[PDB]
């Protein structure tokens, strides 16, 4: 009895919605005079510090796999570089018959994966065209049908190659983002959440922490590390189909290096068009490797052996190297220095478990490539200009995106390879969650309004 | 002044009900729907207080008895122990309903004060 | 409930005033100009009534008092036949006159707010 | 005395007024995987509801005529095939003289209105080009002024080409035109209203009904049907500057198939770019026809004869045939099954009048074309590429876009041939009409406000 | 009629109160970033005066005493003498601190008011 | 005590910030059926009146030489040519090797500064090139590094070229700046304010004057004038790197005219695009020239050395004439009529002073050039299409950009050529600035709230 309505605002609720979020970049955005970094020159909006604000009581719901941030990091990584590239010169008149043999660096020794090809093209006068010369990777190159020193370039088959810009050259810098006015960015900060389920600790934020658009295959690398001890994450552990997020709390050092020289050489391609190809290669004969600690490689697979078992306890767990066919699913990828690399990681993949640090360093031999059909995208290619001098890269594992195999045998198996490029930036998104505020409600009170 | 942004989720209403003000207060394209998101979603819930009379109001109190029919509690013992969440998945039922009967008190009103006056 | 839509149009001005709150309640750039727009007319009409003193009211009575050299009507059977259509078409000429007088009698009922409480 | 200034806030009142109409499109999109048809692709927003509201004892003008609905459809269309032909590719490789000679279907039977050309072209590699072939309607290729075995195609001396993506083929899906938060779409329902002049029935919207964005020249086929009978529309029947569409109550069937079958072969222009073109053509030597029940025509022809000399009574009335000239503007026209038709039309419109359904179908002999100097535009053009398999299409004339000529006898002259396209489009919103709502109003009452 | 705009600037702040509502009242999407921006400083404003119970005043008096920390002078004689761009330059100093008294002075009326009518 | 706070809003303040201004035209656009000028097609809400109202008391701060509104002119400027030339025809097929030679006028007298160039073209058909010819001047055409005959466009080595439209005619049509809503236009009145430094008499504006935007280097034609007698501008007067922006108050006229006559014709260059060379040259042989009252300019250089020696009052003043280097920068240049001049201005500037109307007309010999390498831009070029007719051109001088040189003598140095292109049109927006409003103000008052 003598109860009437009232009308608050401001009310502290919520519910679950997807929402168009801000992209933003530290106030430290570029200081190589700013020449247009993509996340300098698009995310302007500059250091919005995360204000946290804990909250004291709250019981919320989180689902890392079906979240809708990571469709939008996806979407701004493939569209970013697309903003970039477009400026840069077209490589179609390169797209002709190459008379091509084999190279030699010094004292004539051959030199494997190299070829020394010469082709024509246009000079400044559209009426002139000149026999040039440039050495290409054998993966950039497709012999043509029948005789053997006949060839083309492996892409342009297909689609159009871009060459691009050293201008702009990419880097991982920090992208933070923050949801518009009206919504508001939870997350999780329970040490030992598993990606799904609910969080008895959740705070909120301006924004999420810096993140890195790294780019990698299987091994997710320069990431964040756990708090806890490792983490394994998936939407369902037993089915195949989903890729198995292992997530390093002890970063493994991992090295890699070019030892050799590269001559940049620049052939004009019309009206104030440059295309850099690679001359004479200078140094000695080497194929590009990286290093690991062996001591940390078996302490670390030991540990994830040991907390993968707790689901498979019944069984030993076996390794087994990538399947075969394809460089860009089979191998180790990244972009360290400019140039892509290409690893091979059958032989820290090959250990086995039963039931029940400067020595002895691990060495794996990369390939590389220039003509990259980018994982963002398909029927449309990149050339990556040759970067002079030894390029030596440093950088901390921190994940593995492993995946389960049908073995014959009576035990478990994992190999490297993810299924797809999103599991990459679903090892930094797993924490947030984005909710749209309704700051109006109505409940019952003792009052009813005044009649004057 | 600044004192975060949703810290009195998760506590009783009673005591949140202090707290109002703290949630009351090139890209391009990207960033301009963003805004416009903003700045309408903020007029709709600004002009739907106006149209009950409560213009300026953060608490707000009306013309329009309760009855059971609606989520029925105590609310005397329970006002100040549910969170505001579990109230609102709890009345969320019949909002529909309660936003006609609080623009039919308002006109009542706005009609009632006009004949009044027609006779200073 | 939805009552739809500028239904009271003709009718008669008496009608027409009990329903007044059914009223007031992607495309490329192209759309967002719309949505502008929308954004943009509303806030012009709603500051305008702020100045007048008639904040968050639908019917408003003020203080200009009326004179024949405006439209001239008995409106007291007029009232409930006019209708609004032919209303607008008849005061339009002097509408623009009417909202300095608002003004000036608003900005006299602040001031002299202002004066006299400085007494309490 | 005693009466005072009072605001209404929310008054129902309106003035004419034009804006920026919202496109929308029905839930029921293009679903063939949803390959993004410019219709929903582009104006996204879902089916709103028509909740129609009746307004009691208004009366309201309307001229459509100079409405401002018809130029925003008319632009919107134009716009929306410019947003869709520009990622297709290019025909600009394949300007380049023709050695062309007659062709044959089987039994080596000459076909008339076809001709076995072959051209250079450059393959993927563009230091070698080759010859290859492909048959070209006589109307899409234009004799060299010189030895009489040279030819090049029609339109690439005045403009570029683009040929047409298959896999965004287009298709009359309704539109529906809905006004911006603050308008409001009213309308006529006055079942006999004659386009301009008060309806005293009107009704508000919060959008238009489907409407096709059909394209057709002379029959305004697939339209909406008027409720009571044949209904006549003008800006001023006399004047002859002005379309007189006839609208038809009755719908008159019509069928047009292509019996012959179509190779399509592919023929490669570069890198990723496909040209489609057709080979050998398969089936017997056909001309494509249209049908059309001929006591169904004789009476609508009837019909209007009877309702358009209520504006002559005194003389007779004469139907004439399109005068001749460029088959773009003497001839019927549409788009069935993705090939464009152009129909002869002097056969239906030669019955006269004086004063005071399966039998005797008429038949109509179509050419066909494929580059399109699209209406739409003047100084581009556009390919529409060869559609495998006999195409067969029904239809259903609701209209008759006629206009009067200046005979020398002294009896009325109509003959078909609209002299604007925007016709089309003006025989399904000439009932709507969009105001800007002006809620504010002011009044004198009894009242004076409060002193405290 | 319009009077102008801003011409009251540089006089006494005595006779600038009385001309309040005079400052009161397409190159694509650079055009439409202005527009936005308009629209936002104008809300920002307009919301701010809410929280402090000034809802719909041009002129409001509230309940927050005044203290010397703040600017200090015998604002009965320097009331006139000073301009406002003078004493924005004098003021600003402090109204970050001015305006949270205001919020929490206007969340004490609202519970008040609140509380008080439970009574009736 | 009894002192409480109080809140207004409109208060008339405002601080100093940069803002997006809007961009207007006159309603009296392009005067040639609205044929989409770049300030007419864009720029275009209708006239603003300038309501000029004037602050009583206001005493306000200006800087010239840092304002906000400079470099959004500058860029707009810039910008709305590249929305121009966008869709004019690229002439990169021309840049073709020439084989070039000397033109003769009638008598077959060799006209110098020109040469009669024929080159191989693509014509409609892309398998047929022709040789056609044309008529280029001295100063587009750099001699191959080869036989003497052998000749290259000027500009097609670095850059793109583009031809202008002529449809799209440039014309300095006046541009209003107006502030959006919130913010103010202020002003200074005082007739002898020298740019920097506070002015007593401010007023505000809607928009800017008209201001023309026109593109010259040493003369300021066609400028607004000032109020008082000469005025001296520069952010330091002693230091070179300033520009020595003089103002007149006395307008000079200046004459140029092209007697000869131009035989404009039309080459194809492939599908629907025409590049209008230059043919046979007819008239007599001349060069170009300007003319000034020889009495006017004696009498505005006096003043203008009484003026400027007022800063240095023991010194002799000696004006030179421009160093040397590219005609872009040591010569008086502007666009009359459509053809761009160059002239020599060392005739003028060779007065000298020492401490304590239609007659004798001054001629100077301009240049004429058609490639231009637009000071908007580096990197990119553009192509003025040959204006039939002899062009004659007026227009008044009003105002110099100087600049002091570093004689060896003891005495001051000042020779024509401005630094920068923005010194063009901070000789207009001297006077605004931009001001944002702040309406919300706190006081204190003898008055606290109701209780009720």
């Amino acid at each position: 009895e003598n109860l009437w309505v009232t009308v608050y605002y401001g009310v502290p609720v919520w519910k679950e919605a997807k929402t168009t979020l801000f992209c933003a970049s530290d106030a430290k955005a570029y200081e190589k005079e700013v020449h247009n970094v993509w996340a300098t020159h698009a995310c302007v909006p500059t250091d919005p510090n995360p204000q946290e604000m804990v909250l004291k009581n709250v019981t919320e719901n989180f689902n890392m796999w079906k979240n809708d941030m990571v469709d939008q990091m996806h979407e701004d990584v493939i569209s970013l570089w697309d903003q970039s590239l477009k400026p840069c010169v077209k490589l179609t008149p390169l797209c002709v018959t190459l008379n091509c043999t084999n190279a030699t660096a010094s004292n004539s020794s051959i030199i494997e994966g190299m070829k020394n090809c010469s082709f024509n093209i246009t000079t400044e006068l559209r009426d002139k065209r000149e026999k040039k010369n440039a050495l290409f990777y054998k993966l950039d190159i497709v012999q043509l049908d029948g005789n053997s020193s006949q060839y083309r370039l492996i892409n342009c088959n297909t689609s159009v190659i871009t060459q691009a810009c050293p201008k702009v050259s990419f880097d991982p810098i920090p992208i933070h983002y923050c949801a518009p006015a009206g919504y508001a960015i939870l997350k999780c900060n329970n040490k030992t959440f598993t990606g799904t389920g609910p969080c008895n600790n959740v705070s909120t934020v301006q924004c999420t922490h810096g993140i890195k658009p790294v780019v990698s295959t299987q091994l997710l690398l320069n990431g964040s590390l756990a708090e806890g001890e490792i983490i394994i994450r998936s939407e369902n552990i037993t089915k195949n189909v989903k890729t198995i997020i292992v997530h390093l709390n002890e970063s493994v050092k991992i090295e890699c290096t070019r030892p050799n020289n590269k001559t940049r050489t620049s052939i004009r391609i019309g009206p104030g068009q440059a295309f850099y190809a690679t001359g004479q290669v200078i140094g000695d004969i080497r194929e590009a490797y990286c290093n690991i600690n062996e001591s940390k490689w078996n302490e670390t697979l030991q540990r994830v052996s040991k907390k993968l078992k707790e689901y498979f306890p019944h069984k030993n767990i076996t390794f087994q190297p990538s399947s075969g066919g394809d460089l860009e699913i089979t191998t180790h990828s990244f972009n360290c220095g400019g140039e892509f690399f290409y690893c091979n990681t059958s032989s820290l993949f090959n250990r086995t478990y039963m039931a029940n640090n400067s020595t002895r360093t691990i060495t794996i031999h990369c390939r590389i490539k220039q003509i990259i059909n980018m994982w963002q995208e398909v029927g449309r290619a990149m050339y990556a200009p040759p970067i002079a001098g030894n390029i030596t890269c440093i950088s901390n594992i921190t994940g593995l995106l492993l995946t389960r195999c049908y073995g014959k045998n009576n035990t478990e198996c994992f190999r490297p390879g993810g299924g797809n490029m999103k599991d990459n930036w679903r090892s930094e998104l797993y924490k947030y969650k984005v909710v749209k505020i309704e700051p109006l409600g109505v409940a019952p009170t003792r009052c009813k309004r005044r009649v004057v | 002044v600044f004192l975060g942004f949703l810290g009195a989720a998760g506590s009783t209403m009673g005591a949140a009900s202090m707290t109002l003000t703290v949630q009351a207060r090139v890209w391009g394209i990207k960033q301009l729907q963003a805004r416009v998101l903003a700045v309408e979603r903020y007029l709709r819930d600004q002009q739907l207080l106006g149209i009950w009379g409560c213009s300026g109001k953060l608490i707000c109190c009306t013309n329009v008895p309760w009855n059971s029919s609606w989520s029925n509690r105590n609310l005397s013992e329970i006002w100040d122990n549910m969170t505001w969440l579990q109230w609102d998945k709890e009345i969320s039922n019949y909002t529909q309903i309660i936003y006609g009967l609080l623009e039919e008190s308002q006109n009542q009103q706005e009609k009632n004060e006009q004949d009044l006056l027609a006779l200073d």
